[PDB]
Protein backbone atom coordinates (compact mmCIF):
# COMPACT_ATOMS: atom_id res chain seq x y z
CA UNK A 1 0.00 0.00 0.00
CA UNK A 2 0.93 3.69 0.07
CA UNK A 3 1.93 5.43 3.30
CA UNK A 4 -0.15 8.31 4.63
CA UNK A 5 1.59 11.17 6.44
CA UNK A 6 3.20 10.34 9.78
CA UNK A 7 0.62 12.64 11.38
CA UNK A 8 -2.11 10.07 10.64
CA UNK A 9 -0.51 8.00 13.41
CA UNK A 10 -1.95 8.73 16.84
CA UNK A 11 1.33 8.29 18.72
CA UNK A 12 2.92 10.69 16.24
CA UNK A 13 0.15 13.19 17.01
CA UNK A 14 1.14 13.05 20.68
CA UNK A 15 4.66 13.88 19.51
CA UNK A 16 3.69 17.04 17.61
CA UNK A 17 2.41 18.31 20.97
CA UNK B 1 -20.83 -25.43 7.62
CA UNK B 2 -17.11 -24.74 8.26
CA UNK B 3 -15.60 -22.14 5.92
CA UNK B 4 -12.82 -23.02 3.47
CA UNK B 5 -9.84 -21.02 2.24
CA UNK B 6 -7.67 -22.42 -0.56
CA UNK B 7 -9.03 -25.90 0.12
CA UNK B 8 -8.20 -25.49 3.81
CA UNK B 9 -10.89 -25.57 6.49
CA UNK B 10 -10.95 -22.46 8.63
CA UNK B 11 -13.41 -23.25 11.37
CA UNK B 12 -13.89 -19.81 12.92
CA UNK B 13 -17.62 -19.21 12.52
CA UNK B 14 -20.34 -18.09 13.08
CA UNK B 15 -18.59 -15.21 14.91
CA UNK B 16 -15.85 -14.71 12.32
CA UNK B 17 -16.84 -14.66 8.64
CA UNK B 18 -15.76 -13.25 5.27
CA UNK B 19 -12.36 -14.94 5.25
CA UNK B 20 -9.66 -13.69 2.88
CA UNK B 21 -6.25 -15.31 2.51
CA UNK B 22 -3.37 -13.07 3.59
CA UNK B 23 -0.35 -15.34 3.55
CA UNK B 24 1.55 -18.40 4.75
CA UNK B 25 3.83 -18.47 7.74
CA UNK B 26 5.28 -20.96 10.17
CA UNK B 27 2.89 -23.94 10.24
CA UNK B 28 -0.12 -21.75 9.46
CA UNK B 29 -2.31 -19.74 7.16
CA UNK B 30 -3.35 -16.20 8.04
CA UNK B 31 -6.63 -14.61 6.90
CA UNK B 32 -8.48 -11.34 7.29
CA UNK B 33 -12.01 -11.88 8.61
CA UNK B 34 -14.98 -9.92 9.92
CA UNK B 35 -15.82 -10.28 13.59
CA UNK B 36 -19.63 -10.11 13.60
CA UNK B 37 -19.90 -9.79 17.38
CA UNK B 38 -17.65 -6.76 17.80
CA UNK B 39 -18.19 -5.43 14.24
CA UNK B 40 -14.52 -5.13 13.47
CA UNK B 41 -12.00 -6.59 10.99
CA UNK B 42 -9.41 -9.02 12.32
CA UNK B 43 -6.52 -11.24 11.32
CA UNK B 44 -6.81 -14.92 12.15
CA UNK B 45 -3.83 -17.27 12.25
CA UNK B 46 -4.66 -20.94 11.83
CA UNK B 47 -2.09 -22.98 13.72
CA UNK B 48 -1.67 -26.77 13.53
CA UNK B 49 1.37 -27.30 15.85
CA UNK B 50 0.51 -30.65 17.43
CA UNK B 51 2.53 -33.05 15.24
CA UNK B 52 5.80 -31.32 16.11
CA UNK B 53 7.29 -30.61 19.55
CA UNK B 54 9.11 -27.57 18.17
CA UNK B 55 5.89 -26.19 16.71
CA UNK B 56 4.10 -26.76 20.02
CA UNK B 57 6.90 -24.93 21.77
CA UNK B 58 6.65 -21.86 19.54
CA UNK B 59 2.83 -21.80 19.90
CA UNK B 60 2.77 -21.96 23.70
CA UNK B 61 5.48 -19.27 24.05
CA UNK B 62 3.72 -17.01 21.57
CA UNK B 63 0.35 -17.35 23.28
CA UNK B 64 1.84 -16.91 26.77
CA UNK B 65 3.88 -13.80 25.92
CA UNK B 66 1.31 -11.98 23.77
CA UNK B 67 -1.38 -12.54 26.40
CA UNK B 68 0.88 -11.16 29.13
CA UNK B 69 2.03 -8.22 27.01
CA UNK B 70 0.06 -5.01 26.66
CA UNK B 71 1.66 -2.33 24.49
CA UNK B 72 0.76 -0.09 21.52
CA UNK B 73 3.69 -1.35 19.47
CA UNK B 74 3.25 -5.05 20.19
CA UNK B 75 0.49 -7.07 18.52
CA UNK B 76 -2.12 -8.44 20.91
CA UNK B 77 -4.22 -11.59 20.99
CA UNK B 78 -7.95 -10.76 20.85
CA UNK B 79 -9.38 -14.26 20.99
CA UNK B 80 -8.33 -17.89 20.52
CA UNK B 81 -10.56 -20.55 18.97
CA UNK B 82 -10.20 -24.30 19.52
CA UNK B 83 -12.20 -27.51 19.99
CA UNK B 84 -14.02 -27.97 23.35
CA UNK B 85 -12.07 -31.18 24.09
CA UNK B 86 -8.36 -31.92 23.77
CA UNK B 87 -8.89 -35.00 21.57
CA UNK B 88 -10.90 -32.84 19.19
CA UNK B 89 -8.33 -30.05 19.00
CA UNK B 90 -6.20 -30.42 15.89
CA UNK B 91 -5.85 -26.68 15.28
CA UNK B 92 -5.64 -23.44 17.20
CA UNK B 93 -7.01 -20.20 15.74
CA UNK B 94 -5.43 -16.98 16.96
CA UNK B 95 -7.42 -13.79 16.41
CA UNK B 96 -5.52 -10.50 16.24
CA UNK B 97 -6.03 -6.93 15.14
CA UNK B 98 -5.89 -6.72 11.37
CA UNK B 99 -2.86 -4.78 10.15
CA UNK B 100 -2.62 -3.71 6.52
CA UNK B 101 0.85 -5.13 5.77
CA UNK B 102 4.29 -5.90 7.17
CA UNK B 103 7.65 -4.15 6.67
CA UNK B 104 9.01 -6.99 4.53
CA UNK B 105 6.02 -6.74 2.17
CA UNK B 106 6.14 -2.94 2.12
CA UNK B 107 9.85 -2.85 1.24
CA UNK B 108 9.27 -4.97 -1.86
CA UNK B 109 6.91 -2.40 -3.38
CA UNK B 110 8.14 0.87 -1.92
CA UNK B 111 11.09 3.14 -1.12
CA UNK B 112 10.88 4.80 2.28
CA UNK B 113 11.27 8.50 2.98
CA UNK B 114 13.80 9.22 5.71
CA UNK B 115 10.79 10.56 7.63
CA UNK B 116 8.97 7.22 7.67
CA UNK B 117 12.23 5.40 8.35
CA UNK B 118 12.83 7.51 11.46
CA UNK B 119 9.29 7.11 12.81
CA UNK B 120 9.19 3.36 12.14
CA UNK B 121 12.50 3.01 13.97
CA UNK B 122 11.12 4.83 16.99
CA UNK B 123 8.15 2.48 17.30
CA UNK B 124 10.38 -0.60 16.99
CA UNK B 125 12.56 0.66 19.83
CA UNK B 126 9.54 1.81 21.84
CA UNK B 127 8.04 -1.66 21.61
CA UNK B 128 11.42 -3.23 22.33
CA UNK B 129 11.96 -1.12 25.44
CA UNK B 130 8.81 -2.69 26.85
CA UNK B 131 9.91 -6.18 25.79
CA UNK B 132 13.31 -5.78 27.44
CA UNK B 133 11.75 -4.36 30.61
CA UNK B 134 9.91 -7.65 31.03
CA UNK B 135 13.39 -9.10 30.61
CA UNK B 136 12.24 -10.91 27.49
CA UNK B 137 14.32 -11.35 24.34
CA UNK B 138 12.41 -11.43 21.06
CA UNK B 139 15.31 -13.14 19.24
CA UNK B 140 13.50 -13.17 15.86
CA UNK B 141 13.28 -9.46 14.92
CA UNK B 142 13.11 -8.96 11.14
CA UNK B 143 10.98 -6.97 8.68
CA UNK B 144 8.25 -9.60 8.27
CA UNK B 145 7.81 -9.59 12.07
CA UNK B 146 6.92 -5.89 11.95
CA UNK B 147 3.22 -5.27 11.21
CA UNK B 148 2.08 -1.95 9.69
CA UNK B 149 -0.88 0.28 8.83
CA UNK B 150 -1.08 3.00 6.17
CA UNK B 151 -1.48 5.30 9.18
CA UNK B 152 2.15 4.35 9.93
CA UNK B 153 1.33 2.49 13.14
CA UNK B 154 3.83 -0.31 13.73
CA UNK B 155 3.48 -3.45 15.87
CA UNK B 156 5.99 -6.20 16.70
CA UNK B 157 4.70 -9.76 16.25
CA UNK B 158 5.78 -13.43 16.28
CA UNK B 159 7.17 -14.18 19.76
CA UNK B 160 7.50 -17.91 19.10
CA UNK B 161 11.31 -17.79 19.50
CA UNK B 162 11.22 -15.39 22.43
CA UNK B 163 12.66 -16.28 25.82
CA UNK B 164 13.73 -14.79 29.16
CA UNK B 165 17.15 -13.15 29.05
CA UNK B 166 19.90 -15.11 30.78
CA UNK B 167 23.77 -14.98 30.68
CA UNK B 168 23.82 -17.76 29.79
CA UNK B 169 22.36 -21.10 28.71
CA UNK B 170 15.89 -24.34 15.99
CA UNK B 171 15.54 -22.70 12.57
CA UNK B 172 14.83 -19.98 11.34
CA UNK B 173 15.18 -19.78 7.55
CA UNK B 174 17.44 -16.67 7.78
CA UNK B 175 20.61 -15.93 9.74
CA UNK B 176 20.52 -12.43 8.21
CA UNK B 177 19.32 -10.70 11.36
CA UNK B 178 21.30 -12.81 13.86
CA UNK B 179 24.05 -11.18 15.94
CA UNK B 180 27.69 -12.19 15.35
CA UNK B 181 28.02 -13.55 18.91
CA UNK B 182 25.26 -16.08 18.24
CA UNK B 183 27.50 -17.62 15.61
CA UNK B 184 30.35 -17.38 18.13
CA UNK B 185 29.37 -17.62 21.83
CA UNK B 186 21.18 -15.10 25.66
CA UNK B 187 21.44 -11.31 25.94
CA UNK B 188 19.45 -8.13 25.18
CA UNK B 189 22.23 -7.06 22.81
CA UNK B 190 21.10 -9.58 20.18
CA UNK B 191 17.77 -7.81 19.64
CA UNK B 192 19.60 -4.53 19.04
CA UNK B 193 21.70 -6.04 16.25
CA UNK B 194 18.49 -7.25 14.64
CA UNK B 195 17.06 -3.73 14.82
CA UNK B 196 20.31 -2.41 13.40
CA UNK B 197 19.89 -4.82 10.49
CA UNK B 198 16.29 -3.72 9.92
CA UNK B 199 17.27 -0.06 9.87
CA UNK B 200 19.90 -0.84 7.24
CA UNK B 201 17.29 -2.65 5.17
CA UNK B 202 14.89 0.32 5.25
CA UNK B 203 17.74 2.52 4.00
CA UNK B 204 18.74 0.58 0.88
CA UNK B 205 15.66 -1.67 0.51
CA UNK B 206 17.98 -4.69 0.78
CA UNK B 207 19.28 -6.90 3.62
CA UNK B 208 22.73 -5.79 4.77
CA UNK B 209 24.04 -9.31 5.55
CA UNK B 210 22.26 -11.83 3.30
CA UNK B 211 24.60 -14.76 4.07
CA UNK B 212 23.79 -18.15 2.57
CA UNK B 213 25.10 -20.18 5.53
CA UNK B 214 26.94 -20.03 8.86
CA UNK B 215 30.40 -18.94 7.76
CA UNK B 216 29.15 -16.98 4.77
CA UNK B 217 27.01 -15.01 7.22
CA UNK B 218 30.14 -14.15 9.19
CA UNK B 219 32.03 -13.17 6.03
CA UNK B 220 29.20 -10.76 5.15
CA UNK B 221 29.21 -9.10 8.55
CA UNK B 222 33.00 -8.91 8.41
CA UNK B 223 32.97 -7.54 4.86
CA UNK B 224 31.16 -4.48 6.19
CA UNK B 225 32.54 -4.05 9.71
CA UNK B 226 36.02 -5.28 8.80
CA UNK B 227 38.06 -7.70 10.90
CA UNK B 228 37.59 -7.35 14.68
CA UNK B 229 40.03 -4.97 16.45
CA UNK B 230 40.75 -7.57 19.03
CA UNK B 231 39.28 -6.44 22.36
CA UNK B 232 36.42 -8.09 20.39
CA UNK B 233 38.78 -10.94 19.85
CA UNK B 234 39.61 -11.82 23.49
CA UNK B 235 36.19 -10.70 24.68
CA UNK B 236 35.17 -13.97 23.04
CA UNK B 237 34.75 -16.95 25.36
CA UNK B 238 34.68 -19.92 22.99
CA UNK B 239 38.31 -20.13 21.87
CA UNK B 240 37.54 -22.43 18.94
CA UNK B 241 35.97 -19.55 17.12
CA UNK B 242 38.41 -16.88 18.06
CA UNK B 243 41.17 -18.73 16.30
CA UNK B 244 38.69 -19.23 13.46
CA UNK B 245 38.48 -15.43 13.26
CA UNK B 246 42.28 -15.23 13.54
CA UNK B 247 42.53 -17.80 10.73
CA UNK B 248 40.45 -15.45 8.58
CA UNK B 249 42.09 -13.12 6.03
CA UNK B 250 42.00 -9.42 6.86
CA UNK B 251 38.98 -7.37 5.79
CA UNK B 252 38.56 -3.59 5.67
CA UNK B 253 35.71 -1.76 7.38
CA UNK B 254 33.35 -0.18 4.85
CA UNK B 255 32.36 3.31 6.06
CA UNK B 256 28.61 3.65 6.60
CA UNK B 257 28.54 6.65 4.25
CA UNK B 258 29.80 4.67 1.23
CA UNK B 259 26.97 2.25 1.83
CA UNK B 260 23.80 4.29 2.39
CA UNK B 261 25.02 7.49 0.69
CA UNK B 262 21.47 8.93 0.82
CA UNK B 263 21.01 8.34 4.56
CA UNK B 264 20.66 10.77 7.48
CA UNK B 265 23.96 11.32 9.31
CA UNK B 266 22.17 10.89 12.63
CA UNK B 267 20.69 7.62 11.36
CA UNK B 268 24.09 6.33 10.27
CA UNK B 269 25.58 7.22 13.65
CA UNK B 270 22.88 5.24 15.45
CA UNK B 271 23.23 2.44 12.90
CA UNK B 272 26.90 2.29 13.85
CA UNK B 273 26.09 1.83 17.55
CA UNK B 274 23.52 -0.94 16.98
CA UNK B 275 25.81 -2.76 14.57
CA UNK B 276 28.95 -2.84 16.76
CA UNK B 277 30.62 -6.28 16.71
CA UNK B 278 31.13 -6.42 20.48
CA UNK B 279 27.86 -6.96 22.43
CA UNK B 280 29.16 -5.09 25.49
CA UNK B 281 29.90 -1.94 23.48
CA UNK B 282 26.61 -2.23 21.59
CA UNK B 283 23.98 0.42 22.36
CA UNK B 284 21.15 -0.40 24.80
CA UNK B 285 17.45 0.13 24.01
CA UNK B 286 16.91 3.19 26.22
CA UNK B 287 20.09 4.85 24.99
CA UNK B 288 18.98 4.24 21.40
CA UNK B 289 15.66 5.98 22.06
CA UNK B 290 17.68 8.89 23.44
CA UNK B 291 19.84 9.17 20.31
CA UNK B 292 19.57 12.50 18.43
CA UNK B 293 18.14 10.67 15.39
CA UNK B 294 15.03 10.03 17.51
CA UNK B 295 14.95 13.39 19.37
CA UNK B 296 11.77 14.35 17.50
CA UNK B 297 9.81 11.40 18.90
CA UNK B 298 11.70 10.76 22.14
CA UNK B 299 9.43 10.99 25.21
CA UNK B 300 10.36 8.69 28.13
CA UNK B 301 7.10 9.60 29.93
CA UNK B 302 5.06 8.13 27.04
CA UNK B 303 7.35 5.11 26.62
CA UNK B 304 5.72 2.53 28.96
CA UNK B 305 7.52 -0.25 30.82
CA UNK B 306 6.46 -3.78 31.83
CA UNK B 307 4.93 -3.95 35.33
CA UNK B 308 7.16 -6.86 36.31
CA UNK B 309 9.43 -9.38 34.60
CA UNK B 310 7.80 -12.11 32.50
CA UNK B 311 8.11 -15.62 33.88
CA UNK B 312 9.20 -18.63 31.94
CA UNK B 313 10.75 -20.91 34.52
CA UNK B 314 9.01 -23.77 32.77
CA UNK B 315 10.77 -26.48 30.81
CA UNK B 316 11.85 -25.13 27.44
CA UNK B 317 12.78 -27.55 24.64
CA UNK B 318 12.58 -30.77 26.65
CA UNK B 319 8.82 -31.26 27.10
CA UNK B 320 6.97 -33.98 25.14
CA UNK B 321 4.53 -32.58 22.57
CA UNK B 322 1.62 -34.38 24.26
CA UNK B 323 2.30 -32.42 27.43
CA UNK B 324 2.71 -29.21 25.43
CA UNK B 325 -0.69 -29.92 23.85
CA UNK B 326 -2.12 -30.13 27.38
CA UNK B 327 -0.50 -26.80 28.28
CA UNK B 328 -1.79 -25.15 25.09
CA UNK B 329 -5.26 -26.50 25.93
CA UNK B 330 -5.01 -24.98 29.40
CA UNK B 331 -3.61 -21.65 28.24
CA UNK B 332 -6.44 -21.16 25.73
CA UNK B 333 -9.18 -22.14 28.20
CA UNK B 334 -9.93 -18.55 29.22
CA UNK B 335 -11.36 -17.97 25.74
CA UNK B 336 -13.82 -20.81 26.18
CA UNK B 337 -17.34 -20.67 27.64
CA UNK B 338 -17.66 -22.01 31.20
CA UNK B 339 -14.07 -21.19 32.20
N1 LIG C 1 -2.15 -9.25 12.71
C1 LIG C 1 -1.89 -9.38 11.30
N2 LIG C 1 -2.51 -8.56 10.43
C2 LIG C 1 -2.28 -8.67 9.12
N3 LIG C 1 -1.44 -9.59 8.63
C3 LIG C 1 -0.78 -10.44 9.45
C4 LIG C 1 -1.00 -10.35 10.83
N4 LIG C 1 -0.23 -11.32 11.41
C5 LIG C 1 0.44 -11.98 10.47
N5 LIG C 1 0.11 -11.45 9.27
C6 LIG C 1 0.62 -11.90 7.95
O1 LIG C 1 0.55 -13.32 7.83
C7 LIG C 1 1.60 -13.73 7.03
C8 LIG C 1 2.46 -14.65 7.78
O2 LIG C 1 3.08 -14.20 8.98
P1 LIG C 1 2.94 -15.03 10.30
O3 LIG C 1 1.49 -15.36 10.46
O4 LIG C 1 3.41 -14.24 11.55
O5 LIG C 1 3.63 -16.43 10.14
P2 LIG C 1 5.11 -16.67 10.65
O6 LIG C 1 6.07 -17.64 9.84
O7 LIG C 1 4.72 -16.99 12.17
N6 LIG C 1 5.61 -15.02 10.90
P3 LIG C 1 6.69 -14.65 9.71
O8 LIG C 1 8.12 -15.27 10.14
O9 LIG C 1 6.84 -13.08 9.66
O10 LIG C 1 6.23 -15.20 8.38
C9 LIG C 1 2.37 -12.52 6.63
O11 LIG C 1 2.09 -12.18 5.31
C10 LIG C 1 1.97 -11.50 7.55
O12 LIG C 1 1.95 -10.26 6.94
Amino acid sequence: PQLKPIESSILAQRRVR
Amino acid sequence: GPEMVRGQVFDVGPRYTNLSYIGEGAYGMVCSAYDNVNKVRVAIKKISPFEHQTYCQRTLREIKILLAFRHENIIGINDIIRAPTIEQMKDVYIVQDLMETDLYKLLKTQHLSNDHICYFLYQILRGLKYIHSANVLHRDLKPSNLLLNTTCDLKICDFGLARVADPDHEYVATRWYRAPEIMLNYTKSIDIWSVGCILAEMLSNRPIFPGKHYLDQLNHILGILGSPSQEDLNCIINLKARNYLLSLPHKNKVPWNRLFPNADSKALDLLDKMLTFNPHKRIEVEQALAHPYLAQYYDPSDEPIAEAPFKFDMELDDLPKEKLKELIFEETARFQPGY
